[PDB]
């Protein structure tokens, strides 16, 4: 599962 | 697709630059909220290359 906006 | 007004997810919202996870049947995006997975929970999988579905494809 990708991920986005992990910071 | 990154267009910031395109709606996502179950809550049918845009991305809103919060985070999300990608569902490894549909291939749509998911706000982590809406699931139920924390960043540290899906960094967690990504990186143990653990695959996840959402809720819908879960079933
Ligand atoms: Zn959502
Ligand atoms: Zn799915």
């Amino acid at each position: 599962a990708r991920t986005k906006q992990t910071a | 697709d990154d267009d910031p007004n395109k709606l996502w997810c179950i809550c049918r919202q845009p991305h809103n630059n919060r985070f999300m996870i990608c569902c490894d049947l549909c291939e749509d995006w998911f706000h982590g909220t809406c699931v139920g997975v924390t960043k540290a929970m899906g960094t967690d999988m990504e990186n143990k290359g653990i695959d996840w579905k959402c809720p819908k494809c879960v079933k």
